């Protein structure tokens, strides 16, 4: 009963500057746990917010009634984020040992 | 030619019709209506006869069900025939459960004619026979 | 006026709310006072039941 | 719809506790009138103040300011400044709003 | 799949490089009102949504695009 | 031997409908479930100590037992099952004084049948079976800690 472009991170527009870490955490947390938080250092993206939440169902909620919130008097708009491409390879070594750990583990094949 | 497309090719006999008006009279199901046997296919393996009654008994009585099985292994092949009280059943069996999604498996469900029954010749099961000569049904 | 106003209204509305908030909290004593006791009469048919 | 509220009206009349009772002097009264030139007297100053006490303070400014404008038949054309321009799409909650402070007048605050 | 955990350095792969983590609080533990009168702001009428110019309408859902 | 053709149900079925990501779940609501009326409070003491005072008023039914993942208020202590019981508010029609008859949201606690059982009142509870639950009255999960109290918020 969800459309397929949910995801657990949430992008964020209209976030006022240097606002404290505590007071992101204890907003966007109610929702549900998080799993990290990037706020937006380069002038360009600065007063923005990326957000992972530990569950997609958090998330969900987190869109669907975070939106037009009222913070520091200023409207909330977040969004999904479209996570559509990869920034660096996946290194196929740790890959590598931690899958031969797993089956190493439990004897799979 | 996979089975999802046959799936599909019977949901867009239903549309098709839909867009050029036809009447009910000459509708597709109309040349199965002297059947009330109805083919179903794609089934999960892991599905029994109870199962497959519980779910189809939504548009009417069930009259008899031939759920086919291997021979050696008694496992089940897939496919069942059911035959239900009302010959209406079918068209709303055929329309409303077509492509449906059971423990993630689409299932087809398309009219079947001049269903011929199964021989009792072989003597291998019991239970067999009762559901063959006497089948499922209510009991006053 | 309008800033008298202003003034007036939230002179009154801070009333309000100590108010509410003691009856709140004398409340909330209540309820776990209430809550003990019957732990109490428990260590120490009006009902309904289902098939 | 309006005959039905005169339905009412009539209702509501008649039952009230000992209405039509006149043994002991009492009487009844009923005026009906109209608040006279109502539209014209809107004074826009006063008209601000009293939109922002129910609305955000930017949408109440875009209301006052929507009735200055320029009215022009013909060769002819001046500045309102006074009352309140009727046919503007959101003029009629301006009157009935603005005839709720003169119902405050009327009765009393306590009525 | 989306449900499935994600890794702390393999994360790091979904983001562009301009943004820098914050450390979790400790506080953090994961699991009508009246009338009243309003102050003048003068901050709602200064944020847009649109980009300034001969620019085209910016649909909501392209706006991490632009 | 082979499976030949048995007219039974199968878990197959159940597992399409009330089957959370942890596990099938055995209990489904009744149509007859609201959201409660008032709000509720479980009151949590593991003897002289108060553990945090639980708001029951949320949602129309509570599923109690020991997965915590699976559970909507977990109870560690081994002495409970992985599903214990389902704390239900649903309507139920009663009569008034004047002979009226109508629909009033009532809770209830009903025992999916667990091994070592609820004690309502220090009386246990027969599985199956769906138990108004009184303005006062203590909950008991097996040997666990922490007997339950629920209050309204109105009683006074």
């Amino acid at each position: 009963r969800l459309p397929p472009e949910v995801n657990r991170i949430l992008y964020i527009r209209n976030l006022p500057y240097k606002i404290t870490a505590e007071e992101m955490y204890d907003i966007f947390g109610k929702y549900g746990p998080i799993r990290q938080i990037r706020v937006g250092n380069t002038p360009e993206t600065r007063g923005t917010a990326y957000v992972v939440y530990e569950d997609i169902f958090d998330a969900k909620n987190a869109c669907d009634h975070l939106s037009g919130f009222n913070v520091c008097n200023r409207y909330l708009v977040v969004l999904y984020y479209n996570a559509n491409r990869a920034f660096q390879k996946m290194d196929t070594k740790k890959k590598e040992e931690q899958l031969k750990l797993l089956k190493e583990k439990y004897g799979i094949n | 030619m996979n089975p999802l497309t046959k799936v599909k090719l019977i949901n867009e006999l239903n549309e098709r019709e839909v867009q050029l008006g036809v009447a009910d009279k000459v509708s597709w199901h109309s040349e199965y209506k002297d059947s009330a046997w109805i083919f179903l296919g794609g089934l999960p393996y892991e599905l029994t006869e109870g199962d497959i009654i519980c779910v189809f008994s939504q548009y009417g009585e069930i009259v008899n069900i031939n759920l086919v099985r291997d021979k050696k292994t008694g496992k089940s092949k897939g496919f069942c025939f059911l035959c239900y009280e009302d010959q209406r059943s079918t068209i709303l069996a055929v329309d409303n459960f077509n492509g449906i999604k059971i423990k993630g498996r689409t299932i087809r469900v398309d009219h079947v004619s001049n269903y011929r029954a199964p021989k009792d010749s072989e003597e291998i099961d019991d239970v067999t026979r009762q559901l063959q000569e006497k089948g499922c049904g209510a009991r006053t | 006026a309008d800033r008298k106003a202003r003034e007036a209204v939230e002179m009154r509305a801070q009333v309000e709310r100590k108010m509410a908030q003691k009856e709140k909290e004398k409340h909330e004593e209540k309820l776990r006072e209430m809550a003990q006791k019957a732990r109490e009469r428990r260590a120490g048919e009006n009902r309904d039941i289902s098939e | 719809p309006p005959p039905l509220l005169v339905y009412k009206w009539c209702q509501g009349i008649n039952n009230l506790q000992d209405v039509w009772e006149t043994s002991e002097g009492e009487c009844n009264v009923m005026l009906e009138s109209r608040f006279e030139k109502m539209y014209e007297k809107i004074d826009l100053t006063l008209l601000n103040r009293l939109l922002r006490l129910i609305v955000d303070h930017n949408i109440a400014d875009y209301m006052t300011a929507k009735n200055n404008v320029v009215i022009n038949y013909k060769d002819m054309n001046h500045t309102n400044s006074y009352g309140i321009i009727r046919g503007l799409q959101f003029a009629s909650f301006i009157v009935q709003y603005y005839g709720l402070v003169m119902d405050l007048l009327v009765l009393g605050l306590h009525r | 799949e989306r449900n499935r955990p994600l890794s702390d350095e393999e994360l790091d792969a979904m983001f562009p490089e301009g943004y820098k983590v914050l450390p979790p609080p400790a506080g953090y533990v994961p699991i009508m009102t009246g009338f009243h009168m309003q102050t003048e702001d003068r901050t709602m009428k200064s944020v847009n949504d649109q980009p300034s110019g001969n620019l085209p309408f910016l649909k909501p859902d392209d706006i991490q695009y632009f | 031997a082979k499976e030949k053709p048995s007219f039974e149900l199968s878990g197959a079925l159940l597992e399409d409908t009330n089957t959370f990501r942890g596990v099938v779940i055995k209990y489904s609501e009744p149509p007859e479930a609201r959201i409660p009326k008032k709000r509720w409070r479980l009151y949590p003491f593991k003897n002289d100590e108060v553990l945090p005072v639980m708001y029951i008023h949320r949602q129309s039914a509570y599923l109690l037992g020991r997965h915590r993942r699976i559970a909507d208020i977990p109870i560690d202590h081994p002495s409970c099952s992985k599903q214990h019981a389902v704390f239900q508010y649903r309507l139920v029609e009663y009569t008034r004084a004047d002979g009226t008859v109508g629909r009033r949201v009532k809770p209830y606690i009903i025992d999916l049948g667990s091994g070592n059982g609820t004690f309502l009142n220090n009386k246990r509870i027969e599985p199956q079976r769906y138990y108004e639950l009184k303005e006062k009255d203590v909950l008991k999960f097996g040997f666990s800690s922490r007997e339950y109290v629920l209050l309204h918020e109105s009683s006074d």
